[PDB]
């Protein structure tokens, strides 16, 4: 989305060395981590990025109408 | 305000003094002592330690009791009985040996009083041993022509208690009846438990839960 | 009780020898006092807040 | 956009307005000017203050639900309003708890509650209640944000689970358990002579007060806890959020009912209010 | 008784005939042609929130600014009616107080009640706090009213069916007034302080004389106990309130009633009666929680002073007539104007 | 009888500190506001400090604030005035004054004996033009006093206090609030004034009335005295 572009850019660069591709590409990591194992380069990066995007999505969904009390 | 600032300050400090006196005076349980002349009032007030009014204050189980012997007032009660409201109870003393109509009439007049609708009256029937001796000597029908039943002490005491409790008409008050032989000092524990019960009832009523 | 009755009748005799004015005269004099001092009565005539000490 | 839950929530909010705001105002006015300043009056006055604050903060939630979000005001408004709401509601709950404690104490400790019980003690307890309500209010005031979002932006905000568990415990378990225990003990004591004529009125008052408290706040806490287990992006989740507004309406409805079940039950207060009105 | 009883009966009959012979026209048949004062809307300007028990007495100072109020809390607080401030708080020896007084000079304050003693307190002590200057103990009944003739003199009304004029310099009863059949529950000194009327509980109001010490006239017109009394400002009349829910205007020179300020909707008895400066308004307190304002020449309720949550026990109009102070049992001393 | 006695006076080296104690007896000290009035050896009176009942409000002079310390001991029924950094301008006699404040009260009524201490803008200015009035006994002597700001308050109370200090004695209050005679003062003393112009007319002066008179304002602190009108025989 509009504001999601900055979040995607931050998530992509939130890694050393390359910091691209694997987090850009990412049903959560519960079953989507199989691949060809993509080497040990970015498995943990993808695992972290699933939760990183899921938490932001959930927070936005609940703040859509967190109605002034909870 | 030039020097009226000191005047206000004095007003505030003496208002604080009044507030402190009010807090220190609300802890005292006020009990009104009534009854017929020579009905053991002096003996019962002397058993609890310590001209018009004779206030006998004392402390019993961390509770301050104020017992007022107003029997010396040679005037009609209705013009000054209204200042004795907010009292915990009215202590009533009757000498069972001497007979009775005046005591019953005064009890009826004081229990049905508008001011004392909620203030429950503690009833004392002293001289129990003297009453038993008189029963063994003379029948109880001298002052109770309509009393039909056994002439024993227990039945006479029960009849007197019933005749005294048949004088009130407000369910919000209860008459606590106790018998004394004029030789026991345990007549204050009865007073204490009656006062605690009345305090519980009044606190429940004031909270709207009663 | 003879002394009490004697005192009562003496008091009655003393009271009975008091001159009585007409009730109309007393009503008129009360009327005059009420009307003469009606101007200086801050209760029946409301007083302006400037002159009011309790305002 | 059509949703039965939001229209139900706003209907309940309007009913809460029309039933409590005049009642809260009249009871507060009576207890402040017409009524005296006795010990039992302090609790009612503070409870009515909390209820009036909740009722006056309700229009913020009504306006928020009217636009289905899209907070137009600044960050400070969304930072303060869902802090005053949670301060007033919890002050009311803790004052109900304090009333239950006082009722139990003036029964099981009659000797002590005549010497060491004055208006100063009630004022100190009410101040402590307001302080702890403010303490429980701090977390929402330190955790709220407004997310840029789309053209219409709705403001909202390990810490979450712990902090709502703390609000569940402090605001529901201790108050309800204390109320139930105190009222049951009072009822039991009311069957020990001189009180057998009662227990047909005291028991009814106690049970109706406890039932109202346990029906106007239990759905709030239940759905607040369920919002954690029920993850969003699920039809059950959005239905739960939709009924959350009805839960808020019921929570404010408790503050609506409180003057009716507390001040009016004090027959002297009823007489004073009727004479004033 | 027999001869003494017959003489008393014939004397009473002669007195009644003489009193009824002078009643050519009642008060309402001669003042009926004047405009009534209308609705006297008086608002509570000040409220003395200092007492914590029922207020049973209150007296106004000669400067119309300081007022003393006595309550069952054992205190006699002197109030500053202009600024609500309190200038004194005297702890009484006996909390059972039914009357209070303020000296016209201002130096002394009286107090009495069930203690059978009329205490005198020296306000202007060189040592600061107020000290009990005297405790007058000569009454076998409860003191019901006390008025200062001066700094040294004082007249007390007691519950032993008598009144006693005292001497605060020596403490002995200079003069005693006997004759009341019932309890003397009220007293009011005349403006010249040369005489006073005591309203007892035997439905009679006896006019006494301080110098002579003997009663002059008795006013048997009520149907119940008289709970209050107050001289008309001219000093030739007084209004006595009773428990019969009526207060009547008695005339000293006419030696009888003038008007009965009774209303069919009132059943509560008078507890306090007080006139204005001109005497047109009689602010008579009631047990019905309201201090009704009565037009003394119309016998009509000009206005009602509602605002007291309990029965008003003492109503007092200032000496300059600016305000009226009502002290009720709700521990409030409201100032109306 | 009512008596105020001060102690703690003597020669003090400059730059030091000293405690002056005002012992009190014969009156209710706890309900009185004790003042501290200083008198120079050759000049008139000058207010220093004031403390009220309960030690609620404590006020100070322009040249005294920040260095002195006025405290009471109500259970001990004594008054204190702690002073530090004694400058050369503090070499004077310190008087102890009681004053109770309510409606109709008489502040500054009783003065202490006095203790001798020796060291080796918007305020109302009260000016007494007449610093010496030699008048024979039997004649009427009037002392005038002026104030920069009108002393008549909104409530109608004008705060002008008149004192008489006999030679070798302590000042005695004569008129308080510019119209009310003090307690025990002979009726021959009369007070008058309006706003700024105050006069203390004395009738039938006697040999025992010879002394120096002062005018004090209580409208607002500091309470400033006049230069002192001294009356001498013949």
């Amino acid at each position: 989305s509009v504001q999601l572009t900055e979040k995607r850019m931050d998530k992509v660069g939130k890694y050393p060395k390359e910091l691209r591709k694997c987090c850009e590409d990412g049903f959560s990591c519960q079953r989507r981590t199989r691949f060809i194992s993509l080497g040990e380069a970015c498995k943990k990066v993808f695992l972290d990025c699933c939760n990183y995007i899921t938490e932001l999505r959930r927070q936005h969904a609940r703040a859509s109408h967190l109605g002034l009390a909870r | 305000s030039a020097e009226e600032r000191a005047a206000l300050e004095r007003s505030k400090a003496i208002e604080k003094n009044l507030k402190e006196d009010g807090i220190s005076a609300a802890k005292d349980v006020k009990l009104l002592l009534l009854g017929a002349d020579n009905s053991g009032k002096s003996t019962i007030v002397k058993q609890m330690k310590i001209t018009g009014i004779v206030e006998t204050h004392f402390t019993f189980k961390n509770l301050h009791f104020r017992l007022f012997d107003v029997g010396g007032q040679r005037s009609e009660r209705k013009k000054w009985i209204h200042c004795f409201e907010d009292v915990t109870a009215i202590i009533f003393c009757v000498d069972l040996s001497d007979y009775m109509h005046e005591s019953l009439m005064l009890f009826d007049s004081i229990c049905n009083n508008k001011f004392f609708i909620d203030t429950s009256i503690i009833l004392f029937l002293n001289k129990k041993d003297l009453f038993g001796e008189k029963i063994k000597k003379s029948p109880l029908t001298i002052c109770f022509p309509e009393y039909t039943g056994p002439n024993t002490y227990e039945d006479a005491a029960a009849y007197i208690q019933a005749q005294f409790e048949s004088k009130n008409r407000s369910p919000n008050k209860e008459i606590y009846c106790h018998m004394t032989c004029a030789t026991d000092t345990n007549n204050a524990q009865v007073i204490f438990d009656a006062v605690t019960d009345i305090i519980i009832a009044n606190n429940l009523r004031g909270c709207g839960l009663y | 009780s003879i002394a009490q009755a004697r005192k009562l009748v003496e008091q009655l005799k003393m009271e009975a020898n008091i001159d009585r004015i007409k009730v109309s005269k007393a009503a008129a004099d009360l009327m005059a006092y009420c009307e003469a001092h009606a101007k200086e009565d801050p209760l029946l005539t409301p007083v302006p807040a400037s002159e009011n000490p309790f305002r | 956009w059509n949703e039965p839950p939001v229209i139900l929530s706003m209907v309940i909010l309007s009913l809460t307005f029309l039933l409590g705001l005049p009642g809260n105002g009249l009871v507060l006015w009576v207890a402040g000017l017409k009524m005296q300043r006795t010990v039992n009056t302090i609790w009612f006055l503070h409870l009515t203050l909390a209820d009036l604050l909740c009722c006056l903060s309700l229009p913020f939630s009504l306006a928020h639900l009217a636009l289905q979000g899209q907070w137009p005001y600044g960050r400070f408004l969304c930072k303060l309003i869902p802090s005053i709401i949670v301060l007033n509601m919890f002050a009311s709950v803790f004052l109900l708890t304090a009333i239950s404690l006082d009722r139990c104490l003036v029964v099981f400790k009659p000797i002590w509650c005549q010497n060491h019980r004055n208006v100063g003690m009630a004022c100190s307890i009410c101040g402590c209640i307001w302080v702890v309500a403010f303490v429980m209010c701090i977390p929402v005031f330190v955790y709220r944000e407004i997310f840029t979002t789309d053209n219409h932006n709705r403001c909202g905000y390990t810490p979450l689970v712990a902090i709502t568990i703390t609000r569940l415990v402090v605001g529901f378990l201790l108050p309800s358990v204390i109320m139930i225990a105190c009222y049951s003990f009072i009822v039991f004591r009311m069957q020990r002579g001189r009180f057998a004529k009662s227990q047909s009125k005291t028991f009814r008052v106690a049970v109706v007060v406890v039932a109202v408290f346990l029906v106007c706040w239990t759905p709030y806490h239940i759905f607040g806890v369920l919002s954690l287990l029920t993850d969003p992006e699920t039809p059950l989740g959005k239905t739960l959020m939709s009924w959350d507004h009805v839960c808020i309406a019921l929570a404010s409805a408790n503050s609506c009912f409180n003057p009716f079940l507390y001040a009016l039950l004090g027959k002297d207060f009823r007489k004073k209010a009727r004479q004033s009105i | 008784l027999d001869q003494l009883r017959q003489e008393a009966e014939q004397l009473k009959n002669q007195i009644r005939d003489a009193r009824k012979a002078c009643a050519d026209a009642t008060l309402s048949q001669i003042t009926n042609n004047i405009d009534p004062v209308g609705r006297i809307q008086m608002r509570t300007r000040r409220t003395l929130r200092g007492h914590l028990a029922k207020i049973y007495a209150m007296h106004w100072g000669t400067d119309s600014r300081l007022l003393v109020s006595a309550s069952q809390d054992g205190k006699l607080i002197i109030w500053d009616s202009y600024t609500t401030n309190k200038v004194h708080a005297i702890p009484l020896r006996s909390s059972w107080v039914m009357t209070c007084a303020y000296a016209p000079s201002g130096n002394y304050v009286a107090c009495g009640g069930l203690d059978n003693i009329c205490s005198i307190y020296n306000l202007k002590t060189r040592e600061g706090n107020v000290r009990v200057s005297r405790e007058l103990a000569g009454h076998t009944g409860y003191l019901s009213c006390c008025r200062f003739l001066d700094d040294n003199q004082i007249v007390t009304s007691s519950g032993d069916t008598t009144c006693a004029l005292w001497d605060i310099e020596t403490g002995q009863q200079t003069t005693t007034f006997t004759g009341h059949t019932g309890d003397v529950m009220s007293l009011s000194l005349a403006p010249d302080t040369r005489l006073f009327v005591s309203g007892a509980c035997d439905a009679s109001a006896k006019l006494w004389d301080v110098r002579e010490g003997m009663c002059r006239q008795t006013f048997t017109g009520h149907e119940s106990d008289i709970n209050a009394i107050c001289f008309f400002p001219n000093g030739n009349a007084f209004a006595t309130g009773s428990d019969d829910a009526t207060c009547r205007l008695f005339d000293l020179r006419a030696d009888q009633e003038l008007m009965t300020y009774s209303h069919d909707n009132i059943i509560c008895g008078i507890t306090s009666v007080s006139f204005s400066k001109s005497g047109r308004l009689l602010l008579a307190g009631y047990d019905d929680f309201n201090c009704n304002v009565w037009d003394a020449l119309k016998a009509d309720r000009a206005g009602v002073l509602a605002g007291h949550d309990n029965r008003v026990s003492c109503l007092g109009v200032t000496d300059d007539g600016m305000a009226v102070a009502t002290g009720s049992w709700d521990s409030f001393l409201k100032i109306w104007n | 009888d009512v008596q105020l006695v001060e102690s703690g006076g003597g020669l003090v080296q400059p730059g030091g500190s000293r405690k002056l104690s005002c012992s009190a007896s014969g009156f209710a000290f706890s309900s009185f506001g004790m003042h501290w009035v200083r008198q120079a050896p050759e000049k008139g009176l000058e207010w220093v400090a004031y403390i009220s009942s309960g030690s609620g409000t404590i006020y100070y002079a322009d040249t005294v604030k920040g260095r002195f310390t006025i405290s009471r001991d109500d259970p001990k029924n004594t008054l204190f005035l702690q002073m530090t950094s004694l400058r050369s301008e503090d070499t004077a006699m310190y008087y102890c004054v009681r004053s109770i404040y309510y409606y109709g009260s008489s502040p500054f009524d009783f003065w202490g004996q006095g203790t001798t201490l020796t060291v080796s803008g918007s305020d109302i200015v009260m000016t007494q033009a007449t610093s010496s009035v030699p008048v024979t006994p039997g004649e009427s002597v009037s002392i005038s006093c002026r104030s920069s700001k009108s002393l008549l308050h909104s409530n109608g109370n004008t705060y002008l206090y008149w004192f008489l200090q006999r030679p070798g004695q302590s000042p005695q209050l004569l008129i308080y609030r510019m119209s009310n005679l003090a307690s025990g003062v002979p009726d021959r003393f009369s007070g008058s004034g309006s706003g700024t112009a105050f006069t203390l007319t004395i009738s039938r002066l006697e040999a025992e009335d010879v002394g120096v008179y002062y005018c004090m304002q209580h409208l607002e602190y500091p309470l400033t005295f006049g230069a002192g009108t001294k009356l001498e025989l013949k």
